[PDB]
């Protein structure tokens, strides 16, 4: 063939998926953020390698390997900081990436979307067992508390945990099987991320009006390469005013302690990414329930096409359901304060209230408010 | 931008500032008077600084480099005559040889028997050269920097 | 009750995103670590050899390591034996073990300050506070033997009592050595024992934003004129009727 | 799939300039600005609304948890 | 679609690369070695992984993290051998690969072929940077006198090994880049292990005869899918009865000495899967050829293709280049001899000879009896 | 490439038994263990020399080496 | 000249491929380990904890961990101290550090034993050789002060000193205790030492190929099956003509 660009095995791979794929014209901003969440994979995968080669994984020596890194490796002190605050890049991105596609019923493509979900639990997982690396305070008490809530699991409860880290305790035996996990499940990301794209090529890319875009498409690269380049800076820009003027603003200093197990720090919180559900966590006393809530939070994603009701898919023509969304966001951003405060009155209800309206609003207002939405189109 | 980020990180690889630490060391002549054989410790091995009395000198000086299993003259191989610097790792597999011993009033590596001169030359002994100089300068009258 | 009282917020020399540290000041702060924390405070992470070209000449710190001996690997016989530090030598600790520590501050266990700064919340604004800080318990509340009343610390009883006054030390630069004074360019050394990147990441963060700045235009622009074929594009429908 | 079978289309004609005969970033007055604003009052009432409430409660909840802290002057008149 | 297996985008993966893809019937049983090589990786990555959440990379812990491993961790002894003794089963089986592939001129597949050395390079680098983390004195010995060898590369030379381990010698900073670098290396192997496959299959697969296959193909599974399994067991029989009755059969046992910088020990060897190369490379006595003759001794096989003369593929009606391809082996085989033994009178001159005669049988022999074979045949 | 578009073919007709009315590892005397020999004996000549050959120079070598360590006699008959 | 005598080769109880240890050698071995190359070697690898359930029974084992004190960690006031050893210690090491011992045994150092067994060439086949096997030097050869000439031992020459004659100990389950006779039991345990699994190792490696046994036949007939179809396959070619 002529082209050559075309008929080789591994470029027509290429120009098949970065140049020369059919992307519809109007795709909006909020599409940016694939590209993101990939380059974000790309940058983490960069960083933690060249991290985790200075790195010792020992209950002795893994919070000083990481200081030496800070005060010894050249530039070492940069490297920590960027993957530390990536990781957060990393979750902002896939929020907005979960929620332009919860708006625009992008998840009725369903295989494309179960397998995002996938995604989403994995790159959690991988956050979670990473973050105990540098062992400190925080690092050992999260991984205490949270590991043990499987614990409420009946029978085979116990046996779980007591097995899952090291023996008896988080103790250097699942530092180290964390440390192995937490270089592993990256690479696993990267392979999944293969087969959501797929999924996707299967089908366009969906668009803001909802409607067939098969009408005008666009070549990528011409267009959206450059577009997504543009989003990249202007998004790395916080990222790196972040990262370079305010390095702790979203890091506990009780993480700056060596970890001791003789003294358990007040209000042990996990990450910011995961309070929301730490939240809807403490909100039904009875422990077990306690952990379905938790695991129901966001397992409730693999729900949501099955939820859709309106006879449109995005919800651009759709004011009602449109403020039901963002009384939605709201409520996760309500969520992710009661987290981080103490089970305390003002908020222990506040906390079950939220989480309550959480399970409604997706369970059951929306997909009423979608078919009440149906009835005054005359359908 | 991008010039910047890959050199700094192709440095994030290169030896840090704990190693650099001991990369260089300076050593007091002044302390080790003329006779005696001074161990130090250089790069994880050991290194030798031994002042000369006229036995150890010229003894070591009249012998021919061209009869020698490593050929060298020993006035090619110092900077100042009462001065001797060494690395403390015999040639032949990697011990560690003897201050004021041997058949030669220098060096002997129990190891294996190999035997060297004040001038750390190889004379006895399956050693295939002379103890290792390592790169270096003076600073002073009393004071020297290796590395 | 989980009441507590935080601390105020001092300008200090290096708080703003473009400003450095004030060597001079830390210089400062190291001698008052030197001359009267260190002899209850360890400061495993820092070493002589970090002084050099920061707020200490070569020399200079060469011969402030030497003031201090060290114990060192086994002899010739196997034994522990001291010896005047090194260059590469770092901070000494003031005790052998914790216990050990526990036991010569009456229970309490003086943390290493390496990362003090960062491991409080306020940092050098809470330690400053804390220090020129200390007063008679209010009324209602009575403190143990031992322990010493300061409102700025959680529980205000400190196993701490008031370690600095004025003088006990003399800055030889030539300065006032006022509690207050000195108390600030402790924490000043603090924070930078806390991260010596400090300067070097903040002049980092001055460039990265220009380019930023710059960068994003330009791909601005780019983006922008490459979509305009479509921006600017016009349709039209003629059926043949 | 790829490009020469997305849809069965008749009948549109489009016209365009390359981009150099052309301005980038036209307009900004004209159509630009007005735009921008013909948007954030249009979602305003839309988005806002909610994030408002979040914002009261946030304070609500934060001031009483800080109040029911103090003392009532008279838990003891005695 | 009917069938539902042909038109699902992941299925129809599968059912297009182990059912329903065509295969020649005639296929040798040396094509069974693809297989066992994808199925040997399979396994290092899992006993690898799986031994990798017990050890501790630091000069200080890990001999004996490795020695606690086999003392303490259950069934540690058992993984630790699988791995160590695959890592074998894994070069024996990639060097009967390359073997067939070089007669049966399988190799004119260019790309799958140039891919396939990638592999080679690769899969050595990963076994050579995995050797050291045992840490014991051939660990350190061969990972010293093996990285020092770029030294004789000139000017840029010192300052590579200089970087490339941690600072001045193999110590501490160079195990830990050592040990993430094997982690991460696996992992690209199966990355790259996919190109090769795809590159294969644009074309059919080569066969014993040489000659046009789709006169009749056979579908994959019904058929190969057994017969691999076959060969799996076949030759993973072998694998254990060595790995639980043999052991250390092919370890040094010098490798049982926690490392130590102060007794260099007599006659440092690599791997026997390296030994060929090792020979050739002490073959020339200025340093610097020395490298170059070991860099060819593997290189070469990128020039494998252009040497090719013969108006036939295989080499099955070539009794004269037949003699000259198991001269060749045989070689090799006296090769990795040579490289075992110390470098005495014997030996040196054996060597440099039969050194000589690699590359004479490679670069002027097989390309020489290739053409004289043609006119032979009236050609 | 898939199944229907290898080659042009024409004029084979093939029969087979399904393995079920057939013998798995059938004559393993009449055809099999001869071909096996017909094969031994076909290649032998082939494979073998080289590695007779090897092993000649393994020994060789082997004892040679062997023997330049021991000493001679007459090194020193004074 | 690297000239070398090389061990025989006994026939080891336990060098059946299907062959384990014998247990009650192995018994025996620990003594000797115990009673007289526990004072020079260490064996930083085993403990107490093993022999119970291999060679010695728990309570029995629990009180020969008791006969050793060991070094334990800081007091409530920070300092080592002393207490008998419990099932849970390693085997004592003789000698606070390496340089410690090289200067007990006139400058050599005696290996841990560990791994001995597979640290050297010949493993007990060598050890065995190597302990029963000095004898005075030959002609020429003169070993010197401190040495002891041991053909067996490359160059000859050993810092260690025939370290086993008649008796030394007392076999306490009553067996003749000949030079000969207690240097096999203490390599029989060396091995155990080594490689615990060993008897395990084996039962499995029995197991496996019974299995490879069973299972490769099995899909041999299988793959045979499969394909008949073809290998009895028939062409023809029938041109119309
Ligand atoms: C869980 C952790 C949650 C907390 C993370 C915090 C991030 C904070 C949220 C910031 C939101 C910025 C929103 C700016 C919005 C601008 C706008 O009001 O208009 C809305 C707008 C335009 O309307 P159109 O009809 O398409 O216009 C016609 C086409 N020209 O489009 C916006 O959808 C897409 C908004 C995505 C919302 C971002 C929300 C992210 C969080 C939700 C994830 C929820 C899923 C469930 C569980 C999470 C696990
Ligand atoms: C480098 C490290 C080298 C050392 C590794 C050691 C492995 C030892 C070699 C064992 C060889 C077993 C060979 C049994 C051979 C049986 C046989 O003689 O007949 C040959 C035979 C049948 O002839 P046909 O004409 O096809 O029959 C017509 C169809 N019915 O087929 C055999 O090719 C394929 C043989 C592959 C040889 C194995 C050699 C592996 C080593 C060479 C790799 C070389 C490449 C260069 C550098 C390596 C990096
Ligand atoms: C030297 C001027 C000096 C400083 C600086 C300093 C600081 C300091 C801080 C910030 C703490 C931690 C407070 C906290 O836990 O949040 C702290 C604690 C203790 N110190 Fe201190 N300290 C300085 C000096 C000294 C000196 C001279 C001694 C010993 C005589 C000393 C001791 C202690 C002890 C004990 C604590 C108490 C911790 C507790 O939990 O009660 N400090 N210091
Ligand atoms: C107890 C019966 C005993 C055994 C068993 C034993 C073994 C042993 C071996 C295998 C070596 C290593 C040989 C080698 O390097 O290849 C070795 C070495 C030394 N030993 Fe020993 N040894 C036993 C007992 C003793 C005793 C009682 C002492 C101390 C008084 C001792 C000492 C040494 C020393 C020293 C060495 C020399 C190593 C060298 O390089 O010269 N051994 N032993
Ligand atoms: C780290 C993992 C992820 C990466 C790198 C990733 C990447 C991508 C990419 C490259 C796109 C294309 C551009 C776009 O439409 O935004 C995409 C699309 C998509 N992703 Fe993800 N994704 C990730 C996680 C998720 C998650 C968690 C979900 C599911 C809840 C998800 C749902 C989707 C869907 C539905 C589309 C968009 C289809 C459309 O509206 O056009 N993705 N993703
Ligand atoms: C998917 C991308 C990744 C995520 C989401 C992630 C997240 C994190 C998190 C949360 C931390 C803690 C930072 C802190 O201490 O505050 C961390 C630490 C670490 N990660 Fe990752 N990581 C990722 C990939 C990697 C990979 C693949 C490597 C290298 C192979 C890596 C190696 C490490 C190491 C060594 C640490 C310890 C050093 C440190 O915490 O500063 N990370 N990672
Ligand atoms: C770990 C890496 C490797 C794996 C897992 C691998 C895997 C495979 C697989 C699955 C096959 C198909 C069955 C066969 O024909 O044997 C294959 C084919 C092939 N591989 Fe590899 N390969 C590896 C390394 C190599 C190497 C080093 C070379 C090149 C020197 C190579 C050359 C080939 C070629 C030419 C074919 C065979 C085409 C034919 O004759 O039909 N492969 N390989
Ligand atoms: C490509 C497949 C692999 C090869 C060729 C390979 C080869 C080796 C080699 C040669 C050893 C030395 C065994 C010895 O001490 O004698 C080794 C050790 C090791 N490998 Fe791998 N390895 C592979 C993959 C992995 C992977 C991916 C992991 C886990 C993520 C891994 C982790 C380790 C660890 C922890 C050791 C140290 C423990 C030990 O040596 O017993 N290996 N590997
Ligand atoms: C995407 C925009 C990236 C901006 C470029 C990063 C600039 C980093 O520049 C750094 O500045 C420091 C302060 O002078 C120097 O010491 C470093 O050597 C230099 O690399
Ligand atoms: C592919 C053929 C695999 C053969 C099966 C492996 C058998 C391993 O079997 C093992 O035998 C040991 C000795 O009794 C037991 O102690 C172990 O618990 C058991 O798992
Ligand atoms: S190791 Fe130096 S003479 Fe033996």
């Amino acid at each position: 063939a002529p082209n050559i660009r075309k008929s080789h095995p591994l470029l027509k791979m290429i120009n098949n998926s970065l140049i020369d794929l059919p992307a519809p014209s109007n795709i909006s901003a909020w599409w940016n953020f694939g590209s993101l969440l990939a380059v974000c994979l790309m940058t983490q995968i960069l960083t933690g390698l060249l991290l985790a080669m200075h790195y010792t994984a020992d209950t002795s020596l893994a919070f000083s390997s990481v200081a030496h890194t800070c005060r010894n490796v050249q530039y070492g002190w940069l490297i920590r900081n960027l993957h530390a605050n990536g990781a957060s890049f990393f979750f902002i991105c896939i929020f907005l990436h979960i929620g332009r596609g919860l708006y625009y019923g992008s998840y009725l493509y369903k295989e494309t979307w179960n397998t995002g979900v996938i995604l989403l639990l994995t790159l959690m997982a991988t956050a979670f067992v990473g973050y105990v690396l540098p062992w400190g305070q925080m690092s050992f008490w999260g991984a205490t508390v949270i590991t043990n809530l499987f614990s409420a699991i009946p029978y085979i409860g116990h046996t779980l945990v007591e097995w899952a880290w090291g023996g008896f305790s988080v103790d250097n035996p699942t530092l180290t099987r964390f440390f192995a996990l937490h270089f592993l499940l990256p690479f696993a990301i990267a392979g999944i991320t293969i087969i959501h794209l797929t999924f996707l090529h299967e089908s366009g890319s969906n668009n803001p009006l909802g409607i067939s875009s098969d009408s005008d498409k666009i070549p990528f690269h011409p267009y959206y390469s450059f577009k997504d380049i543009l989003g990249l800076t202007l998004m790395l820009t916080p990222f790196l005013t972040l990262a370079l003027f305010s390095p702790n603003l979203l890091g506990d200093p009780e993480n700056f302690t060596p970890a001791n197990p003789l003294v358990t720090p007040p209000h042990i919180k996990p990450e910011w990414y995961f309070l929301f559900a730490y939240a809807i966590l403490r909100s039904i006393p009875n422990k077990l329930g306690g952990v379905l809530a938790l695991a129901a939070s966001v397992l409730i994603l693999f729900l949501i096409p099955f939820l859709h009701k309106s006879k449109q898919r995005t919800m651009t023509f759709r004011p009602l359901s449109q403020t039901l969304f963002w009384l939605l966001v709201a409520n996760l951003l309500i969520l992710t304060w009661i987290g981080s405060q103490p089970v305390e009155h003002p908020f222990i209800i506040i906390g079950q209230m939220a989480s309550l309206s959480y399970f409604t609003i997706l369970l059951i207002l929306f997909p009423t408010i979608g078919t009440l939405e149906n009835k005054m189109l005359n359908y | 931008a991008a010039k910047n980020v890959v050199t700094q990180f192709v440095s994030s690889m290169s030896a840090s500032a704990d190693v650099l630490a001991m990369s260089k060391i300076e050593i007091k002549l002044s302390d080790i008077p003329e006779g005696k054989n001074m161990a130090f410790k250089w790069r994880g091995k050991p290194l030798f600084v031994r002042h000369r009395t006229k036995k150890e000198i010229d003894q070591e000086a009249a012998v021919e480099v061209s009869q020698l299993r490593d050929p060298q003259h020993d006035l090619e191989r110092v900077k100042k005559p009462e001065w001797v610097i060494l690395i403390g790792v015999c040639t032949h597999l990697g011990c560690v040889p003897i201050a004021n011993a041997g058949d030669f009033g220098g060096y002997y590596c129990p190891c294996h028997g190999s035997h060297y001169d004040a001038s750390g030359r190889i004379r006895k002994g399956p050693a295939p050269l002379n103890l290792e100089v390592p790169s270096y300068e003076f600073t002073s009258d009393d004071m020297v920097i290796v590395g | 009750s989980d009441l507590e009282l935080h601390p105020p917020s001092y300008p200090w020399s290096h708080r703003g995103p473009l400003s450095s540290l004030d060597h001079t000041s830390i210089r400062r702060g190291f001698q008052v670590y030197k001359q009267v924390c260190s002899s209850c405070h360890s400061m495993d992470y820092v070493a002589y050899r970090h002084l050099v070209g920061v707020c200490y000449t070569e020399d200079e710190a060469k011969a402030l390591a030497e003031e201090v001996e060290v114990q060192d690997g086994p002899n010739e016989d196997g034994e522990m034996f001291m010896r005047p530090g090194k260059l590469s030598d770092y901070f000494p600790k003031p005790y052998p073990n914790p216990e050990a520590a526990r036991a010569a501050n009456n229970g309490a266990l003086p943390p290493d300050l390496s990362y003090i700064v960062r491991a409080r919340h306020g940092g050098e604004d809470y330690v400053f506070s804390l220090l020129t800080g200390y007063c008679e318990p209010p009324t209602g509340v009575s403190v143990r033997e031992g322990l010493y009343f300061n409102p700025y610390f959680p529980g205000q009883a400190i196993g701490m009592a008031p370690p600095i006054y004025n003088d006990v030390l003399e800055f030889d630069d030539g300065t006032p050595a006022t509690m207050s004074q000195v108390a600030k360019d402790v924490c000043t050394f603090l924070r930078w024992a806390a991260e010596p990147e400090h300067d070097h990441r903040k002049r980092m963060g001055l460039k990265m934003l220009l380019m930023m700045g710059l960068l994003v235009p330009l791909v601005y622009y780019m983006k922008r004129h490459k979509w305009s074929v479509l921006k600017s594009r016009k349709l039209a429908y003629r059926p043949p009727k | 799939r790829q490009f020469g079978h997305l849809t069965r289309v008749r009948h549109l004609i489009t016209y365009s300039l390359s981009p150099f005969e052309q301005r980038p970033f036209p307009h900004y007055f004209s159509k630009g600005v007005p735009n921008v604003w013909r948007r954030l009052r249009a979602c305003i009432l839309r988005v806002a609304p909610p994030f408002l409430a979040f914002y009261l409660l946030y304070t609500w909840g934060t001031q009483e948890f800080e109040k029911s802290k103090r003392k009532n002057p008279a838990a003891y008149v005695n």
